[PDB]
């Protein structure tokens, strides 16, 4: 035989891993399950092709020394990397992770979520987003299509190529993502001051499509989203626009005719009110007013699951050997070939 | 239901979240196909832009008008009247490689535009090539049904085609699909010069057998018509069919091929065909088999989930 | 002012309620004109429309995107960085009966297309008429500016085509208005081949001159490059710019005339031309004076009225 | 030879001469000209009505109505022109007084004061009194065919579309270039239309000249009652079922509930006076709207309101029989009978 092909794409990653079966892709890479012959077991491995662009590159190096380094119960681990012997000969990378059964996406387009359900599956997007946050690290892109989810009710956060390090006072531009309806207003209007809350708006609208089988602010252009952002919670008050650096936002925002707040449980009239009173606190235009991820966890909603002492934490802020945005792309496929070195046959440490 | 300026008449088609009928518009007693579409279960958006923008082309159903009540939308359009391409020339009279060159160059100059404009199918069975009166003529057959087609675009929604950035996996997507859209006419190929469909024998086959001959890409091209066929179409079809999409001919490349340029030089000679009702049920059954997927997996509850157990204690 | 993602640069364009600036998507880093048009003055509605269903064409304007902020709409298009068509042909250094009988055979297709779709344009001036790039490829030329733009509907809003329907005025305005381009196209015609304006010698020219020879139906065909000007393209122009709609042609028939059937033939001989911002000048009093209307008196006090004099004490 | 404009012949020559472009309508051309005899300008509106019995039938009924009708408010018809013999007849002319400008066009063009909104709706109802005391529903008002001179007089025009009122009994496919201020019952096909649908046409355009916008636009109907509903509020259950059919009856109970939307928040700097009368004008319930005679007495009319010198018909209008199943060639011998008082040597 051959290199088995998946879609026209080819999958080498014989011979210990075999029998392969498409299970998804995003706008950088595409998913197989396989048979483990040595583990005995069926994985997900993802084929990516960055080499040609700096910022696909970004992506697969982000991923890879973040997820190798983080340890937690809910955040998919990499187990596997399959690349070429040489660096020359290196186009593709595999990465090799626990096969999770679907995700959330692909669960709210089959069917609708209990009540009980949501609060579980939030209690564990929280618990992962905690451990992410106290690594000193931004996901940036957490949407339904990356919270994996096994039928036993197991959650883990994946898909890891946006994340950066915190730091306020220094990744979106112009970057192909296959959906924006997730992000941050303070994203929209350009502020640029970015903080650990662009990830907790996030969760919100992800709690928001839970309740409803619905995104709550999707739109074409970012000029759709922020309209729909403003006709739910309503023209923001003047102490929150005076907390916006830059000026054209501002006096957009300032341009744009009043909107009221919609009561949440107009917008959602069968929702828990604890579901909704959490919601309104994640959904926060002010970002500095935006309730934090262990704030979120000792909220009366999760009550059931609030656990401090089982919410584990990082060791220590995670960084890179260094800054990545301005290193060319020939010297991130150095740094990806050497982080993948380790999983090579014969490797020695 | 949506105008008193139309009488509607009798359903001609079912479709997902929705169903088509024949209706009168009575200022002009003019005769039009309207889509019923729930908007509840089915954003019809891309489908009508898609209408909006290229349903000007002779051989794409026109878009006439929308309604939308808030629940449903209802789409106005040319009404097929010449029914399914292969229940025409499986039945006709007289029908050779000449005729059935005709059809795919026809069918497939339409494709061609389409992918060149950035936009994939995805659901081109033979089923939704329409005849738009009884004349048989190919330029009275309509591309129809974009329930499922896709129009490429950039981050930020800017129209895009293929040939003047997207991320790497959304490209690979689209030539995946326009390779799906040309194995489509494949298929139809096929059929039309064999007489019956390549990978099932017929509507009684199983899923599991129809997908192993497919995956396999092996098919007939002995016996019957074969014999006689001439040897430029034979060499189309097995391109067409490829099992890698990497070997498998563009819209162009169909165009350019002998088989459809010198369509003066091919055989005028009968072909055979097994029986009609027999050949959609074996063409159903192929993409019944291509696009199903085992159901998934019900949720558990969430005392199935460990890190649950250890919250109730 | 609409996205962040395209940096916006110079004005490029002013129209009614309206204005063009060039400007460049980020990511892609390619060129394109948006135009802002604002809603409270001008619903943008129909020239969207048209621009959706249309712009496929490769000789009309592509719609890429709209971005609608509530008060402004942003159309953007393809930048027409190959400039006017007449900026660009006096300009050259060579032009000839030949290259004007290619441009008119392509905008005449178009113009054909538009009016068998049931839109007239309404306002295709020659500086609506733009390169996309350098090339001076009459492939390259577009239609712009479909502000004025109609399509044709019936009673309920069903997209009509001219082949009774709809009511009879509204027809013979279709009509009308379909005379209105061609008279358009045979300007540019007489234009091209005069090297000036038919009915003016300048901006310097009275609105009461323009319209009285407008209105007479005269125009000169001797003296200049008439000369050696071809007697078939002198038979066209007049019967473009014949004073009755009734005897002037339609689009099809322009693009049938042995001038622009015979158009590989036709003379590659030096034609001469006027000062490009003179005949520039005298283009645009001819469609001033044309489109000009005096200004309705302001209304009077309610008391000019004799029944409300009465209602007073 | 005769004149042409616009492409479009105007044999109305020797009496009428220098004629020019003045508007259109779906199916009649307008021109203004020089009346060599009365030594002013006219107003002169050229139809071609005989190919089909729809378009025979706007012609008959606007010209017997006009030359029937005599009210300040209503334009007169001053004279007509067709060919000598029927035959011959394939266009016919209207002349009427010259009108500077029409609602529509002065609408496009600069904003009403409070005070001429207010005057200009009471002619719009003077003259519809008129009409409607004469058993008349005109049926198509709208801002194109209010005629305005700018002394301020106004005058109603295009009767084409006009019927004697009989509840217990022609929209249907004919076309109109606008149906934006057409009651609600007509879109929903309730078919017991009375005066009602007239005024519910008036407030539409008091709404207009309030706010320079069409208040119920849309391309089909079924836009243009979720505009209603949007604004208006649900139906009543004591209106929704005031209504025959079901049909159209179940459709609104299968909407979706929408609150009224106050006027003022609409219309915040109208006159408050003037939006409890657009309330009255604008209500869904036929029954519950606002008759012609009561609008005229309400307050916001109150300094034109005059009963004294708001005249009416004499008698009912009728025409000769019901025009409703006449052929369009008895139609045309009808217009031509209408219209012989007109021609040269004419003896009644
Ligand atoms: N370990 C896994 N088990 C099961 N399915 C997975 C697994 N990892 C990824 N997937 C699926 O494959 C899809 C794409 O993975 P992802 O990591 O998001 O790809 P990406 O293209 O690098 N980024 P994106 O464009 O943001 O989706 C997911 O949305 C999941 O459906
Ligand atoms: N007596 C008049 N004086 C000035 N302008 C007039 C006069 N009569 C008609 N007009 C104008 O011409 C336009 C058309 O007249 P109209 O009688 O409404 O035409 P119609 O085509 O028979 N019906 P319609 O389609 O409802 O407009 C009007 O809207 C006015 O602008
Ligand atoms: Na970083
Ligand atoms: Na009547």
């Amino acid at each position: 035989a051959g290199p088995e092909m998946v879609r026209g794409q080819v999958f080498d990653v014989g011979p210990r891993y075999t029998n392969l079966s498409y299970i998804g892709e995003g706008a950088y890479g595409m998913v197989c399950s396989a048979y483990d012959n040595v583990n005995k077991v069926r994985v997900a491995i993802k084929k990516i092709s960055p080499f040609e662009h700096q910022t696909y590159c970004q992506r697969t190096l982000r991923e890879i020394k973040i997820l190798l380094r983080f340890r937690h119960e809910n955040i998919i681990g990499i187990n596997d990397i399959i690349r070429a012997p040489t660096i020359e000969q290196m186009k593709d990378v595999y990465i090799v992770q626990d096969l999770m059964e679907t995700d959330l996406y692909k669960l709210l387009k089959t069917q609708h979520l209990s009540n009980d359900h949501i609060c579980y599956f939030l209690y564990q997007i929280l618990r992962g987003l905690k451990y992410i946050h106290s690594a000193n690290v931004l996901h940036r892109d957490l949407k339904p299509s990356n919270l994996l989810l096994n039928t036993t009710c197991d959650l883990k956060i994946c898909d890891f190529g946006l994340a950066r390090v915190a730091d306020p006072d220094h990744g979106f531009l112009t970057e192909y993502v296959a959906t924006r309806w997730y992000r941050a207003p303070e994203i929209m209007l350009n502020s640029k001051g970015y903080t650990k809350s662009i990830d907790i708006w996030s969760v919100g609208c992800i709690l928001a499509e839970m309740l409803s089988n619905r995104p709550i602010f999707p739109g074409k252009h970012y000029l759709d989203q922020l309209n729909h952002i403003l006709g739910i919670l309503g023209s923001p008050s003047q102490e929150d626009l005076n907390c916006i650096i830059n000026l054209k936002a501002r006096n957009y925002l300032l341009s744009l005719p009043h909107k009221n707040k919609v009561p949440w449980n107009r917008l959602f009239p069968n929702a828990d009110s604890k579901a909704l009173d959490l919601l309104d606190k994640m959904l926060t235009f002010n970002p500095h007013k935006r309730i934090e991820v262990e704030q979120a966890l000792a909220h009366p909603y999760l009550e059931q699951y609030y656990d401090p002492s089982d919410e584990p934490i990082a060791e220590a802020p995670f960084k890179f050997d260094m800054e990545l945005d301005d290193l060319p792309k020939e010297k991130l496929k150095e740094l990806i070939f050497e982080e993948t070195a380790r999983f090579q046959p014969g490797y020695r440490s | 239901v949506f105008s008193d300026g139309y009488v509607v008449k009798e359903t001609i088609g079912v479709g997902s979240y929705s169903e088509c009928k024949r209706c009168v518009h009575k200022a002009t007693n003019m005769e039009y196909a309207v889509k019923v579409i729930d908007k509840s279960k089915r954003d019809p958006s891309e489908e009508i832009e898609i209408l909006l923008r290229y349903g000007q082309h002779p051989n794409i159903i026109t878009l006439k008008d929308v309604y939308d009540d808030g629940k449903h939308v209802y789409l106005v359009t040319e009404l097929m009247r010449g029914g399914e391409l292969l229940d025409k020339i499986l039945r006709q009279k007289f029908f050779s490689e000449r005729e059935a060159s005709f059809v795919l160059h026809t069918i497939g100059k339409t494709v061609e535009y389409l992918h060149s404009q950035g936009v994939v199918h995805r659901d081109l069975k033979p089923s939704n090539i329409l005849y738009v009166d009884e004349s048989g003529n190919p330029e009275c057959l309509r591309i129809c049904d974009f329930g499922f087609a896709k129009q490429l675009r950039a981050e930020n929604g800017l129209l895009m085609t293929p040939c003047y950035f997207v991320a790497p996996e959304v490209l690979k997507r689209q030539g995946y699909d326009e390779g799906c859209d040309i194995w489509s006419l494949g298929i139809l190929l096929y059929t039309m010069l064999a007489g019956y469909t390549p990978f099932a024998n017929g509507p009684s086959d199983t899923p599991e057998e129809i997908l192993t001959r497919i995956g396999s890409g092996k098919f007939t091209l002995s016996g019957g018509n074969w014999n006689t066929v001439s040897e430029t179409a034979k060499d189309l079809v097995s391109k067409m069919l490829h099992v890698d999409p990497h070997q498998r001919l563009t819209a162009k490349q169909v165009l350019q091929h002998p088989w459809v340029t010198q369509k003066d030089k091919l055989p005028q000679s009968q072909l055979s065909h097994q029986d009609l009702q027999l050949v959609k049920g074996a063409m159903a059954a192929t993409y019944s088999a291509l696009n199903s997927s085992k159901p998934t997996p019900q949720l558990k509850p969430i005392e199935s989930s460990i890190l649950a157990q250890r919250r109730v204690r």
